[PDB]
């Protein structure tokens, strides 16, 4: 899961 | 049995031909599992490994959000950097970002990364302490001062030591059957005369995972590079890798040469001889 | 900075006439990312060619895999044609199935 | 918020 959350 | 998760983002301006193009890909070790392409019709983060497909709508929505946001951020940053470098509006330029985390066999955090490039050269990078930045040039020092004022290193650290690691663990469990597998190389040799006095020997490794491998030619038990060619390790297209190493030898002296194959999936390194 | 592509054209499996396989063209180590790669059968561009999602290496250079299902025969010649700003003319690499 |  990508950064941003 | 250390493992990594990495995301790779590319933004490329294309002045007079629409908005910049943005591509994102994610990997666990040497296995891709997601993609996004700003030019594709879906405008969604899309699965590319079977073990991610079980993730629910919330996951896909959130991942799509995050990469869309980065694409838009990069559109601003491309303009900014063209200004820092005093470049014209007519040239294409590229921003690249890589980030991610490594875990140990225990599943515990080992290391995090975030590094950024401009036109294929280092621009700024998070240091290994996850608290400070290294700027490659005077333009990136401008960014560095902003990012210190913004406390950006703390937000990166929180992700890299947190969410990054947690999700890498989840994927390692969910995709265990394929991610935690090693597939040793299947090896063979080829042999071709090239003149009345030389012949080529080529040592092949096929079907292996993960990609890391070493192939070395020796003559009389000594590693050699004279008259050798080693290709880049390359994808088979089925999730495994391939590599070969070749040596030109004096005709009749093939038996003096050995190819040594090292790979995590092998019980012991292989020695091949024609 | 520009970096020219390293180009390899190869089959997924060792080739056997009449047996279905995949023809690959792997381009790596290039910059900038704009590139055009075609697979050729007897000099003609193959229509159904797919490619991987753009990614890059530790030195920021790019890589891509282009690929198509095929069945090799004795008489059909295959090649990959790579068009990149670093190449004055497209580079055409012939498939050598006996390497 | 992180802008270059």
């Amino acid at each position: 899961a990508t950064i941003g959350t | 049995g250390s493992h990594s998760m990495r995301y790779f983002y590319t933004s490329v301006s294309r002045p007079g031909r629409g908005e910049p193009r943005f591509i994102a890909v994610g990997y666990v070790d040497d296995t891709q599992f997601v993609r996004f392409d700003s030019d594709a019709a879906s405008q969604r983060m899309e699965p590319r490994a079977p073990w991610i497909e079980q993730e629910g709508p919330e996951y896909w929505d959130q991942e799509t959000r995050n990469v869309k946001a980065q694409s838009q951020t990069d559109r601003v940053d491309l303009g900014t950097l063209r200004g820092y470098y005093n470049q014209s509006e007519d040239g294409s330029h590229t921003i690249q970002i890589m980030y991610g985390c490594d875990v140990g066999p225990d599943g515990r955090f080992l290391r995090g990364y975030r590094q950024d490039a401009y036109d294929g050269k280092d621009y700024i990078a998070l240091n290994e302490d996850l608290r400070s930045w290294t700027a490659a040039d005077m333009a990136a020092q401008i960014t560095k001062r902003k990012w210190e004022a913004a406390h950006a290193a703390e937000q990166q650290r929180a992700y890299l030591e947190g969410r990054c690691v947690e999700w890498l663990r989840r994927y390692l469990e969910n995709g265990k059957e394929t991610l935690q597998r090693t597939d040793p190389p299947k090896t063979h040799m080829t042999h071709h005369p090239i003149s009345d006095h030389e012949a080529t020997l080529r040592c092949w490794a096929l079907g292996f995972y993960p990609a890391e491998i070493t192939l070395t030619w020796q003559r009389d038990g000594e590693d050699q590079t004279q008259d050798t060619e080693l290709v880049e390790t390359r994808p088979a297209g089925d999730g495994t890798f391939q590599k070969w190493a070749a040596v030109v030898v004096p005709s009749g002296e093939e038996q003096r040469y050995t190819c040594h194959v090292q790979h995590e999936g092998l019980p012991k390194p292989l020695t091949l001889r024609w | 900075i520009q970096r020219t592509p390293k180009i390899q054209v190869y089959s997924r499996h060792p080739a056997e006439n009449g047996k279905s396989n995949f023809l690959n063209c792997y381009v790596s180590g290039f910059h900038p990312s704009d590139i055009e790669v075609d697979l050729l059968k007897n000099g003609e561009r193959i229509e159904k060619v797919e490619h991987s999602d753009l990614s890059f290496s530790k030195d920021w250079s790019f890589y891509l895999l282009y690929y198509t299902e095929f069945t090799p025969t004795e008489k059909d010649e295959y090649a990959c044609r790579v068009n990149h700003v670093t190449l004055s003319q497209p580079k055409i690499v012939k498939w050598d199935r006996d390497m | 918020a992180m802008y270059k």
